[PDB]
RNA sequence: CUCGA
C-alpha cells in the first residue's frame, strides 16, 4: 500500500516497528543479530560452533546490518527483553 | 570526434498497454535532449484514428439532455471520445450507432465498416430507459495528435452535428525524468526515464519504435548536409 | 563626467547636485 | 538522502576502505593499503562505493537547539567539494545556504549505525517533537510552486462554458490525459476550471456518499470533478484512497494535509509522499513567473493626499504644542498615534491597489515568505523608527524604500537596525543559558513505567459555553488537549460515554466530545504521574514526533527541556519573564491574592489602598496594604458579569487574583495547593510563547514544573 | 555531586561534598557521559540493552 | 583580500583596546549609533559578530583635528544664501548651529527654494526651519557614509541591515585572475583604488620610455627618469594575489598623478571586485533554494571566476641532541619515484605541480636507538637495513593544497643569513593555486545579498535569451523581497541599460521624465558606465524611462521590455518560459570563503597530549568537536550507544581507539569501550 | 490533416551565421527540436585546441618573459581566445618564434601540416626591443571542454604549461518557431534554427555533426527488445 | 586579536 522503499529505507522502518515493541527495541534486535552475522563472516574459514549463518539469502556485499535488518521483517528471528 | 559507449535501452512492462523504459547510459547532459523530444514525438506524431464528430438523432437545437437515456448529451460524447478504434483508410468514414429498447448500449452494439477495428467493445456508452431509443452517427478520420473540437466546426453539416475532441494520438499519457549514473567514477551521466501509457491501438514498444524512425528521418535532414565525424558507438 | 582631475576613463554620473568640495 | 563530497568519504571512511583494498586484492598487505589512500589512487574510488553502501552518517549544524539539529543520512558520493542537503530538511536544522557549514559523524558499531538507521534517520523525523506539526515540508519555493497550479483562474484560457447556442459544453475533458494534452497545444491553461472524469483519485467524502457511499470508491471507478488541471496533479502525488481535495493549496492547507497525513498514514508513505510534494513544487515554482522588477513594486495611488492628511494633522499638534496647550512628553505621544494612523491608511491603500497576479504579493498570500509590512515598507513608507533609546521619533520615514530614502532618513533608520542586531546576540545568550539550565534540572526525567494507575488528573476547558448556545471552541487546546490520554470517561447529558478513559485523544476524537456537548474533560497529566523518579507513559500521552504513545526509556525531560528552549531566540512580559517563572521569583508585577473566599472590603484612597476581606465561613478580617499604582482585575462575578472590575461586596473565591500584574508562585502554593500552583505556571508560560506565535504542547511545560515541586522542607523533626 | 560540579558554582558544590563526604552512585544521564557508561535512557536501559537474539528452529540446509 | 579592505583597515575607529574598554564591559549603548556620528563616523560599516558597533570605519570628508576629535567640513550659509566657503566643525562645535541636508533645493545664486527645510539640530532633532535660520548645510550627500559603503550603487534602496553586509563583504572580495570594472558604479570606485595604494600612479608628467611586465619608466619633461617596478605575482596577507600590470604603452604621455598601471581587484584605475554577470530573478528546479546560487559553466570554461592563492610553507634545519637536523635528498626507504621532483638538496623543483603529501622539502633528523620501539627494532632487523639512525621529518604539502610551485627561498647559517640561534638552514616553498569557481564558493552582490554555489550548469541548459545569450547566474527571486535590498533589482536594470545603451527621442523636445538628466546621459553606446553617487544617482522616474529606450542588439530586436523582463527559454526541454523574467547585468564579487579552503575531514590523527581527545582546527588535521549541544540532541534520541561511542573510542579512548582501527581491518567488530583518559585526569586534578 | 515531409533549406547571413527553416512540423514540436540541436551543437560538436603551451624562459604560468607587457598568465588568456582546426586527431606541435620591436598576432605562428590559425590577427603579446617571445603549442582533438590536464596524471615533465582546452567551434546558438493558430483543418509549426560557428567550421557542417550525433542516438529507441 | 553561520 506504499511506493517501494528505496535505498536505506527498505525494508520499511513501518513494518520494521510491528516485530517489535518500540523503537528502542527493535536497535538491539537488530544490532546483535548483525554482530552475529559479522562473526559468521570472520570464522567461517577457522574454528567450529560458528554463529548461525544468514538466515534470508543475501544480496553481493550486502551490510550485516542491512541483512539482520531483513530477517527480522521475515519473521526469522527471536528475542528476550 | 571520440567513442562514447554502452547506451542500452531497457523495458519494464506495467500493464499490458503501458511500460517504462530506461536509456542507460547517456553522458552528460544528454538526458534532457532527447528527453522531451521523444515524449513530444510519441505524444504527436504516431498516426491514428478516432471520432471527429457525431450527430444524434432526435437532438438539433437543445443538445441538453437525449429523451429515452440516462446519460445527457455531453456525457456520450464522453465515453464516445474515449472509444479506442483504428482505420486502415485515409478517408473520413462514417458509423451508424443504434440500439432500441431497455438495456444498454456498448461499443460493441457499433457496427464498424470494413477497415475499421472498434477495440473496445465492452466500453459503456449509454444505458438505455424503458421502450427507449437511441441513434447516432460516428465520424472517424486519420491524424496525428490532439486536435480541438473548435477547428473542427467546418466539418459539421447544419443538422444537429457536433463536433468532438479527437484523440488521434494512440498514446494516452508520456512523463519522463532523468536521473545520474556512474559509468566511470563520473557521477554526471545522465539516465533517462519513460513511461508511455497507451490505449489498446499499440503496444509501447512499437510506439516508441515509431518515434524513433520518425525522429531519425527527422534528424536525418540535417545529417544529410555534410556526413562529418561526430560522437558515434 | 565623474571625477575629471586625475585623467582616468570618463564614468557619467546621474548627479543632479553639484560637488563643492573633492573627496 | 544526502550527498558528501568524494574526497570526505574516502578520509572518512579511511579504515573501512584499506580493508576492501586488500580484500579485492588491489594491495598486497594492509600497510600498503594505507599509502594507496594517501595517494588516492584511481581503484579507491570504485572500492569507496563499496564501502558508503548502506552506511549512514550524521549531519549536524550549530547550534543543535532541538534534537532535530542531528539527523542521519544515506550518504550518496558526489563530485565537488560542498556537502549536499536535502531541501525539506532546512527547518529543522534553521539552515540557510549563504555560506553554512555543517559536519559529519561516522558511526562505527553496530548499535550506534542501528540507532542512525532507526532513531535518527531523517525520513523518520518529519514532525516536530516539541508541537507535533510538521517541518520537512513545502517550506519557499515548493509551496509557492504548488500554490501556482492549485489555483482557479476565470478568465484563463481552456475554461469551461456552459451549453449555450449551437455549441455544447466547452471545456469538458474525458481524462486528465486529455486535459494535458489540451493543455500541451495549448488550448487549456492548467489554471483554468474544467470537468474533468476521474478514475484513479477518491472523490471526497461527502461526494463519495452520493455516488457509492454503501461501498468505497474502487480504483477505476470514474467521476465527474469541478476543479482545474493542475489541482488534479496536485492530488495525483498524494497517495490513493486519500480524498480529493479542491481547495487552494495555501502553506496552511499543506500543513493540514501532512499532519493529517501522519496521523493516518503510515510514515513512509508520509516521507515519500513529500519528496513528491518537493519535486512537484520545484517544478512550479520555476514555472510560476514569479519575479521582482521595479515595475512590480506599485506605489499607492494617494499616497500624496494621504500624508497631507496627516502632515496638516501633525501641523495642528505642532501648533497645539506652540501655545503650550500639550506637553513635551504628550506631543511625541498625540504625533505617533497620528503616524501609526497614517502607515495604516498606507497600507489599507496597497492591498486594494495590488493585483492579486503581482508576484509580490502571491509570495506574502501564499504562505511562502515575508510580510505585508515588510511589502508596506517596500512600496508605501517606512513609518515611525526608533531611536536608541526605544521610543518612537516624533517623525517618521515617510520615503519608501523604492522611492529612496533621503539622507537624513536613511540615518535615523540605522538607529533601530544597528540595535536590533546588537541585542540578538545578548537575546540569545540569555537564551542558550536558559536553556541549559532547564536541561541540567530534567536531564534525569525519563519513562521508566508503562502505567502508575493514578485515577488523578486535571480538568482542561475543552470548549467554552456560550449565551447564544452554541460551544465555542478554546484556543488551548492545541497546546493542552490535543495529544492528552484520559483519565475519566466524558460523559454527556446521556448516559453513554463518548470516549474510554485511557485513549489518546486523536483529532476526531476531540470533535466526538465536541459534538457531544460535553465541554470539559479529565485528562491523565505527568503531573500527577505517581511514580517513585521517572513518569508513566500513560501519563505522558502522544510522543508528538512519533504520533504515538511515548516509549519506555524515552528521556522526556531531555526533550521537553529543548522543546522550550529552542523558540526562545524570539522574545521580548517577554524572555526574562519566563525566567522569571521558571526560577520561582518573587515576580516584579508581585500582585496580590485572595488567601481565604468570602467578601470584598474595599477601603480605597488616594494616599494608598488598603483592603480587607470578611471570611466567608468562621475566620478573621485579613487587611493588606496596596500602592494605589495598580489596578483591579476585571473578576468573573457570581451574578454574571465577566467584566466585572473588583469593587466591594463582591464574592471572590479563594486563590483569586486581585490587582492586575503576575501573582507570587510562591503564595500561589501556600493557598491553593500544589496541584494549582502547577498549573498557573504552566499557562503563564504558555502566554508568553503563545503571544509570539510559538505553539509549545503545555506536556513540556508540565515536565518541568514536575521538578520545581518534588522537595519538600521539614517543619518538625 | 558529579551532575552538579558540572553544572554551576564548581567549587561551592566540590567543597560541600567533601565535607559531607558524600558518595555519589553513578546512574545518571550526565554522570554516565562523563565515564563512559550507557545512558540509563532510550536503548541504554536494562530492559532494551540485555537482550538475545536467536533464529527460531527453522533452518536452511546449506 | 582586496585593496578595499587594506584602505578600509586603515581608516578603522576601534573602540577595544588599552585605555578604552573591555569587550565584556561594552553595553549596548557604547555599540548602537549617535546622532553626532554624522559625516564623522559611518552608521553602516561595522561587522556583525561579537564586535559589533565597537569598531567603525571614519566617513569620507571627516578629518582628525590635533586635538583627537573628528572635523567634518561645511558650507557657510550667511543668510539664506549658500557659500562656497567651507569651515570643519569638530563635534559639540556642530551642535551650536544647525545645518541643512545637503540635498536642499538651491538658487543659482545661493538662496534656499523653500522658507522651511529640512534641518538637522542638536540632540539628533530633525524639523522644517526658517531659511534664515541655517548656518551652514552638509558639502556632500553621502557625507555620513564609509568609503566602502559610498560604493553600493541605489544604497538609499536597501534596508541598513543587508547595506551592513554589502560594505564588509566588499572587503572580502578575492583578486580574480583578470578584472572588469562594474557597468553600474558610484563614482568612488576610482579615488578608492587610487588612494588604496595598490595601483600605480605616474608621479611626474612625462612620457612612457619603455615598458614591460617587469617595470615601467617614464621620461619626465626636464630629463630625469623614473622607473616602476610591477609588483608580480607576490602573496597577500590573507593568501590573494597581488599582481600589477601595466595599463599605458611605448610613447604615451601621461599626466601627473595618472594610474599607468593597476593591480589586484582593478581596472583602469577603478575598484573591479568582481565581474558583471547576465543575471536572471526567478527559481529553478530548486538548485537555488533559499538564496543558493546557480551559475553558468561558462564561468569556469573562460576564467570569470577564476582567482590565484598563494601559501606559504615552511620547514627549518635544527641542531638536535645526536646530530643535526639535514635537508637532503636522502630519505630513508622512500622510492625514487616520490623524490623525482626534487632536486639534488631535497628541495622541489620551481614549476613542478604538487598534490596533498608530496615531498617539498626532505628533511631528517637524527633518533636515538634508546627511542625504538620492540617491533620497529625487530622490523629494523628483518630488512638488514643498518646505518639509518635519521626519522623523516619531511615537509610535506598538508591536506586540501595543491599548485605549482612558483618560488624558492632558502637561508643558511653557512651564508651569513640570520638564523634563530639552533638552526642551520631555513626554506621557504611558494605554492601557487589556480581556482576556478567551484560548487559552494561563496559569492555575493554590493547590497548584501550572498549565497553559496548550488549548481554550476552546462552552458546549454542555463535558461536562455531570443538570441541565443544564455544567462549566466540565476538569483532566487524568494530571497529578494523580504532582505528589503531592491537595490539589487534596480541595479540590475540599469545594468542592462549600460550593457546594451540608450537613445532618448529628441524629437518634439526632451522628455517630461528626461528633463533633470544631464545631456550626456541621453545617449548611450552599449556596455557604457555610470555612476549612481549614494543618496543622489539615479531615480526611479528615470530609470524607467530608460527602459522603453534601451538600444536592439546586432539582429535589430530589443530583448528586454519597458518593465525590465525578458522572455527566457528553457534550455532543458526547449519550451519558453510561461512568463517574462527581469533579467540583466548584477556586479557579482567572489567572497574568500571558498570550499577549497572549508572542506576538512580526519578518521584519525594527532590527539592534544594533555587530555588525549583528537586536536581542533582543519590546520592541525584536527576532529570535530561534539559539544554539550550536540550531546543534549543523542539522549534526546535515545541513541546511548551512539552517545558511549563517540566519547569513548572515537575520542579518547587510549586503548579503544586503536583496536577500534584494527578491528576494522580485520573486519572484526567494534569493540567494548573502555574509560576515557580525560575522565582520569579529572580524577588526578581533584586529588 | 495527413502528414507532408518536412524540408529543412539553408539560409545564410554572414560566413559563420547561417539560418535553418525546417517545415512542416507538428504543433507544438518546433520548440523541442530546436533545442534538441541547440544543446548538441553547444556541447558536442568535434573541433580542435590548444592542450598545452611550453615557453623557453618560463616553467610555470605566474612569471614575465624579459620584454614583454603582458605576463603568462595573461598571454595563456589570450591564447584560450584561438580557435584552430587540425586533420591529424593526435598531438602536434606548433612554434611560435619572435623578436625585436612589435606585436605578436597569431597569425605569427607557424602551423604544421594538416593544422591551420583561422584568424591571424589576434593580439597575443607586445613586444618592445629587448623582448624575444619562443612558444611552443601542443593541439589536440576532441569535444566540449577539458580542463588543464595535470601534471602528475600526464607524463609531461616542469617546462610544459597545461591550458584548458575549448573544442566547441560553435559560439551562438537559438531558434524561433512560428505556430499557424489559425483555426482551421492545418496547423504547423515552422523552426528557424539559428547557428554561429568561430571559422573553424561552417554553419551547415555544425549543424550536420549534431544531425549526426541526435540520428545515432534516436536510432536506439527503434531497436526492439 | 580578526572574521564566517
Ligand atoms: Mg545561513
Ligand atoms: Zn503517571
Amino acid at each position: 500500500g506504499y511506493d517501494t522503499p528505496l535505498g536505506i529505507t527498505n525494508p520499511p522502518i513501518d513494518e520494521l516497528l510491528d516485530r517489535v515493541s518500540s523503537k528502542y527495541a527493535l536497535v538491539i534486535y537488530a544490532a546483535k543479530r548483525a554482530r552475529q552475522i559479522n562473526d559468521y563472516y570472520n570464522q567461517l574459514g577457522e574454528g567450529i560452533l560458528e554463529y548461525v549463518g544468514p538466515l534470508v539469502e543475501p544480496g553481493l556485499q550486502e551490510k550485516p546490518l542491512s541483512i539482520a535488518l531483513r530477517e527480522i521483517h521475515a519473521d526469522l528471528l527471536e528475542h528476550t527483553e | 570526434m571520440l567513442i562514447s559507449q554502452r547506451p542500452t535501452l531497457s523495458e519494464d512492462v506495467l500493464t499490458d498497454n503501458r511500460s517504462q523504459f530506461v536509456i542507460e547510459p547517456l553522458e552528460p547532459g544528454f538526458g534532457y535532449t532527447l528527453g522531451n523530444s521523444l515524449r513530444r514525438t510519441l505524444l504527436s506524431s504516431i498516426p491514428g484514428a478516432a471520432v471527429t464528430s457525431i450527430r444524434i438523432d432526435g437532438v438539433l437545437h437543445e443538445f441538453t439532455t437525449v429523451p429515452g437515456v440516462k446519460e445527457d448529451v455531453t456525457e456520450i460524447i464522453l465515453n464516445l471520445k474515449s472509444l479506442v478504434v483504428s482505420s486502415e483508410e485515409d478517408e473520413p468514414v462514417t458509423m451508424y450507432l443504434r440500439k432500441q429498447g431497455p438495456g444498454e448500449v456498448t461499443a460493441g452494439d457499433i457496427v464498424p465498416p470494413a477497415g475499421v477495428t472498434v477495440h473496445n467493445p465492452g466500453m459503456h456508452i449509454a444505458t438505455l430507459n424503458d421502450k427507449g431509443k437511441l441513434e447516432v452517427e460516428l465520424v472517424v478520420e486519420r491524424g496525428r495528435g490532439y486536435v480541438p473540437a473548435v477547428q473542427n466546426r467546418a466539418s459539421g453539416a447544419e443538422i444537429g452535428r457536433i463536433p468532438v475532441d479527437s484523440i488521434y494520438s494512440p498514446v494516452l499519457k508520456v512523463t519522463y525524468k532523468v536521473d545520474a549514473t556512474r559509468v566511470e567514477q563520473r557521477t554526471d551521466f545522465d539516465k533517462l526515464i519513460l513511461d508511455v501509457e497507451t490505449k489498446n491501438s499499440i503496444s509501447p514498444r512499437d510506439a516508441l519504435a515509431s518515434a524513433g524512425k520518425t525522429l531519425v528521418e527527422l534528424f536525418g535532414l540535417a545529417r544529410e548536409l555534410n556526413v562529418e565525424a561526430e560522437g558515434i558507438e | 563626467s565623474n571625477n575629471s582631475v586625475p585623467g582616468a576613463p570618463n564614468r557619467v554620473s546621474f548627479a543632479k547636485l553639484r560637488e563643492p568640495l573633492e573627496v | 538522502q544526502c550527498g558528501l563530497p568524494k574526497l570526505m568519504a574516502l578520509e572518512l571512511f579511511k579504515p573501512f576502505v584499506m580493508k576492501r583494498l586488500v580484500d579485492l586484492n588491489h594491495a598486497q598487505n594492509i600497510k600498503s593499503a594505507k599509502r594507496m589512500v594517501e595517494r588516492q589512487r584511481p581503484q579507491v574510488w570504485d572500492v569507496l562505493e563499496e564501502v558508503i553502501a548502506e552506511h549512514p552518517v550524521l549531519l549536524n549544524r550549530a547550534p543543535t537547539l532541538h534534537r532535530l539539529g542531528i539527523q542521519a543520512f544515506e550518504p550518496m558520493l558526489v563530485e565537488g567539494k560542498a556537502i549536499q542537503l536535502h531541501p525539506l530538511v532546512c527547518e529543522a536544522f534553521n539552515a540557510d545556504f549563504d555560506g553554512d557549514q555543517m559536519a559529519v559523524h561516522l558511526p562505527l558499531s553496530a548499535e550506534a549505525q542501528a540507532e542512525a538507521r532507526i532513531l535518527m534517520l531523517s525520513s523518520n523525523n518529519i514532525l516536530s517533537p516539541a508541537s507535533g506539526r510538521p517541518l520537512a515540508m513545502p517550506r519557499l519555493d515548493m509551496v509557492t510552486g504548488l500554490y501556482y497550479l492549485t489555483t482557479e483562474v476565470p478568465g484563463d484560457t481552456g475554461e469551461y462554458q456552459p451549453a449555450s447556442g449551437d455549441h455544447p459544453e466547452t471545456g469538458v475533458y474525458s481524462s486528465p490525459a486529455e486535459a494535458i494534452m489540451a493543455a500541451d497545444r495549448g488550448v487549456l491553461s492548467v489554471r483554468a476550471k474544467i470537468k474533468v472524469r476521474l478514475t484513479q483519485l477518491r472523490p471526497p467524502v461527502e461526494i463519495e456518499a452520493e455516488l457509492f457511499g454503501h461501498s468505497g470508491w474502487q480504483p477505476g471507478d470514474a467521476w465527474m470533478a469541478e476543479t482545474t488541471l493542475g489541482r488534479v496533479m496536485f492530488n495525483e502525488l498524494l497517495p490513493l484512497g486519500y480524498p480529493f481535495v479542491n481547495k487552494q493549496m495555501h502553506k496552511k492547507v499543506q500543513a493540514a494535509i501532512i499532519n493529517d497525513l501522519a496521523e493516518r498514514y503510515p510514515m513512509i508513505v508520509v516521507a515519500q509522499t513529500v519528496d513528491k510534494l518537493k519535486d512537484a513544487g520545484f517544478y512550479w515554482a520555476t514555472r510560476s513567473g514569479v519575479t521582482v522588477s521595479m515595475a512590480d513594486v506599485l506605489v499607492p495611488p494617494r499616497k500624496k493626499e494621504i500624508l497631507d492628511h496627516y502632515e496638516e494633522r501633525a501641523d495642528k499638534v505642532e501648533k497645539q504644542f506652540q501655545r503650550g496647550a500639550l506637553n513635551h512628553d504628550e506631543r511625541n505621544e498625540a504625533l505617533v498615534e497620528i503616524w501609526k494612523e497614517a502607515t495604516d491608511e498606507v497600507g489599507q491603500a496597497l492591498r486594494e491597489h495590488y493585483p492579486d497576479d503581482n508576484p509580490i504579493i502571491t509570495i506574502v498570500d501564499s504562505g511562502a515568505t515575508g510580510n505585508f509590512t515588510q511589502t508596506r515598507t517596500l512600496a508605501g513608507m517606512k513609518g515611525l523608527v526608533t531611536n536608541p533609546k526605544g521610543e518612537f521619533i516624533p517623525r517618521p520615514v515617510k520615503s519608501s524604500f523604492r522611492e529612496g530614502l533621503t539622507v537624513l532618513e536613511y540615518f535615523i533608520n540605522t538607529h533601530g537596525a544597528r540595535k536590533g542586531l546588537a541585542d540578538t546576540a545578548l537575546r540569545t545568550a540569555d537564551s542558550g543559558y536558559l536553556t541549559r539550565r532547564l536541561v541540567d534540572v530534567s536531564q534525569d526525567v525519563i519513562v521508566r513505567e508503562h502505567d502508575c494507575q493514578t485515577e488523578r488528573g486535571i480538568v482542561v476547558e475543552l470548549a467554552e459555553r456560550a449565551p447564544d448556545g452554541t460551544l465555542i471552541r478554546d484556543p488551548y487546546i492545541e497546546t493542552s488537549a490535543y495529544a492528552r490520554t484520559l483519565g475519566t470517561d466524558a460523559v454527556d447529558e446521556a448516559g453513554n460515554v463518548i470516549v474510554e478513559r485511557g485513549q489518546d485523544l486523536g483529532d476526531p476524537e476531540i470533535d466526538a466530545l465536541l459534538a457531544a456537548g460535553i465541554t470539559q474533560v479529565k485528562v491523565r497529566s505527568v503531573l500527577t504521574c505517581a511514580t517513585s523518579t521517572g513518569v508513566c507513559a500513560t501519563c505522558y500521552g502522544r510522543s508528538m514526533a512519533t504520533g504515538k504513545l511515548v516509549d519506555i526509556g524515552e528521556a522526556v525531560g531531555i526533550v521537553a527541556a529543548q522543546s522550550i528552549g529552542e523558540p526562545g531566540t524570539q522574545l521580548t512580559g517577554g524572555l526574562p519573564r519566563v525566567q522569571e517563572l521558571f526560577e520561582a521569583r518573587v515576580p516584579r508585577g508581585k500582585a496580590p491574592i485572595a488567601d481565604v473566599t468570602g467578601r470584598v472590603r474595599l477601603e480605597d484612597g488616594e494616599r494608598f489602598y488598603k483592603i480587607t476581606i470578611v471570611p466567608d465561613d468562621g475566620g478573621e478580617e485579613v487587611v493588606y496594604d496596596k500602592i494605589s499604582k495598580r489596578q483591579r482585575l476585571r473578576v468573573f462575578k457570581h451574578e454574571d458579569g465577566s467584566e466585572r472590575v473588583l469593587s466591594d461586596g463582591d464574592h471572590v473565591e479563594v486563590g483569586q487574583q486581585l490587582m492586575e500584574g503576575s501573582a507570587d508562585p510562591h503564595e500561589v502554593l501556600r493557598v491553593q495547593g500544589p496541584r494549582e500552583v502547577q498549573i498557573h505556571l504552566v499557562r503563564e508560560v504558555q502566554e508568553v510563547y503563545r503571544a509570539q506565535g510559538v505553539s509549545i504542547h503545555d506536556k513540556h511545560i508540565e515536565v518541568i514544573v514536575r521538578q520545581m515541586l518534588r522537595r519538600v522542607t521539614i517543619i518538625d523533626s | 555531586w558529579l551532575s552538579a560540579a558540572s553544572f554551576q558554582e564548581t567549587t561551592r558544590v566540590l567543597t560541600d561534598a567533601a565535607i559531607n563526604c558524600r558518595s555519589d552512585k553513578l546512574n545518571g544521564l550526565k554522570e554516565n557521559v562523563i565515564i563512559g557508561k550507557l545512558i540509563p535512557a532510550g536503548t541504554g536501559i536494562n530492559r532494551y540493552r540485555n537482550i538475545a537474539v536467536q533464529p527460531t528452529e527453522e533452518a536452511r540446509a546449506a | 583580500n582586496n585593496p578595499l579592505s587594506g584602505l578600509t583597515h586603515k581608516r578603522r575607529l576601534s573602540a577595544l583596546g588599552p585605555g578604552g574598554l573591555s569587550r565584556e564591559r561594552a553595553g549596548l549603548e557604547v555599540r548602537d549609533v549617535h546622532p553626532s556620528h554624522y559625516g564623522r563616523m559611518c552608521p553602516i560599516e561595522t561587522p556583525e559578530g561579537p564586535n559589533i558597533g565597537l569598531i567603525g570605519s571614519l566617513s569620507v570628508y571627516a578629518r582628525v583635528n590635533p586635538f583627537g576629535f573628528i572635523e567634518t567640513p561645511y558650507r557657510k550659509v550667511v543668510d539664506g544664501v549658500v557659500s562656497d566657503e567651507i569651515v570643519y566643525l569638530t563635534a559639540d562645535e556642530e551642535d551650536r548651529h544647525v545645518v541643512a541636508q545637503a540635498n536642499s533645493p538651491i538658487d543659482a545664486d545661493g538662496r534656499f527654494v523653500e522658507p522651511r527645510v529640512l534641518v538637522r539640530r542638536k540632540a539628533g532633532e530633525v524639523e522644517y526651519v526658517p531659511s534664515s535660520e541655517v548656518d551652514y548645510m552638509d558639502v556632500s550627500p553621502r557625507q555620513m557614509v564609509s568609503v566602502a559603503t559610498a560604493m553600493i550603487p541605489f544604497l538609499e534602496h536597501d534596508d541598513a541591515n543587508r547595506a551592513l553586509m554589502g560594505a564588509n563583504m566588499q572587503r572580502q572580495a578575492v583578486p580574480l585572475v583578470r578584472s572588469e570594472a562594474p557597468l553600474v558604479g558610484t563614482g568612488m570606485e576610482l579615488r578608492a583604488a587610487i588612494d588604496a595604494g595598490d595601483v600605480v600612479v605616474a608621479e611626474e608628467s612625462g612620457v612612457i620610455e619603455e615598458v614591460s611586465a617587469d617595470y615601467i619608466t617614464v621620461m619626465h619633461d626636464n630629463g630625469t627618469r623614473r622607473t616602476y617596478r610591477m609588483r608580480k605575482f607576490a602573496r597577500s596577507n590573507h593568501g590573494t594575489c597581488a599582481n600589477q600590470c601595466p595599463i599605458v604603452d611605448a610613447g604615451d604621455r601621461v599626466e601627473a598623478g595618472q594610474v599607468i598601471a593597476d593591480g589586484p581587484c582593478t581596472d583602469d584605475g577603478e575598484m573591479a571586485l568582481g565581474k558583471n554577470l547576465l543575471v536572471a530573478i526567478m527559481p529553478w528546479e530548486g538548485h537555488n533554494y533559499e538564496d543558493a546560487i546557480i551559475l553558468s559553466n561558462r564561468l569556469v570554461e573562460e576564467d570569470v571566476l577564476t582567482s590565484i592563492h598563494i601559501e606559504e610553507h615552511e620547514i627549518d634545519a635544527r641542531d638536535t641532541k645526536l646530530g643535526a637536523e639535514e635537508i637532503t635528498r636522502d630519505i630513508p626507504n622512500i622510492s625514487d619515484e616520490v623524490l623525482a621532483d626534487l632536486d639534488e638538496r631535497g628541495i622541489v623543483r620551481i614549476g613542478a605541480e604538487v598534490r596533498d603529501g608530496d615531498i617539498l622539502v626532505g628533511k631528517v633528523t637524527p633518533k636515538g636507538e634508546t627511542e625504538l620501539t620492540p617491533e620497529e627494532r625487530l622490523l629494523r632487523a628483518i630488512f638488514g637495513e643498518k646505518a639509518r639512525e635519521v626519522r623523516d621529518t619531511s615537509l610535506k604539502v598538508p591536506h586540501g593544497e595543491s599548485g605549482k610551485v612558483i618560488g624558492i627561498r632558502v637561508f643558511s647559517r653557512e651564508d651569513e643569513d640570520e638564523l634563530p640561534a639552533g638552526v642551520n638552514e631555513l626554506v621557504r616553498v611558494y605554492v601557487a593555486q589556480k581556482r576556478k569557481i567551484s560548487d559552494g564558493d561563496k559569492l555575493a552582490g554590493r547590497h548584501g545579498n550572498k549565497g553559496v554555489i548550488g549548481k554550476i550548469l552546462p552552458v546549454e541548459d542555463m535558461p536562455f535569451l531570443a538570441d541565443g545569450t544564455p544567462v549566466d547566474i540565476i538569483l532566487n527571486t524568494h530571497g529578494v523581497p523580504r532582505r528589503m535590498n531592491i537595490g539589487q533589482i534596480l541595479e540590475t536594470h540599469l545594468g542592462w541599460c549600460a550593457h546594451s545603451g540608450w537613445k532618448v527621442d529628441a524629437a518634439k523636445g526632451v522628455p517630461d521624465w528626461a528633463a533633470r538628466l544631464p545631456d550626456e546621459l541621453l545617449e548611450a553606446q552599449p556596455n557604457a558606465i555610470v555612476s549612481t553617487p549614494v543618496f543622489d544617482g539615479a531615480q526611479e522616474a528615470e530609470l524607467q524611462g530608460l527602459l522603453s529606450c534601451t538600444l536592439p542588439n546586432r539582429d535589430g530586436d530589443v530583448l528586454v521590455d519597458a518593465d525590465g523582463k525578458a522572455m527566457l527559454f528553457d534550455g532543458r526541454s526547449g519550451e519558453p518560459f510561461p512568463y517574462p523574467v527581469t533579467v540583466g547585468y548584477m556586479y557579482i564579487m567572489k567572497l574568500h570563503h571558498l570550499v577549497d579552503d572549508k572542506i576538512h575531514a580526519r578518521s584519525t590523527g594527532p590527539y592534544s597530549m594533555i587530555t588525549q581527545q583528537p586536536l581542533g582546527g582543519k590546520a592541525q588535521f584536527g576532529g570535530q568537536r561534539f559539544g554539550e549541544m550536540e550531546c543534549w540532541a543523542m539522549q534526546a534520541y535515545g541513541a546511548a550507544y551512539t552517545l558511549q561511542e563517540l566519547l569513548t573510542i572515537k575520542s579518547d579512548d587510549t586503548v579503544g581507539r586503536v583496536k577500534v582501527y584494527e578491528a576494522i581491518v580485520k573486519g572484526e567488530n567494534i569493540p567494548e569501550p573502555g574509560i576515557p583518559e580525560s575522565f582520569k585526569v579529572l580524577l588526578k586534578e581533584l586529588q
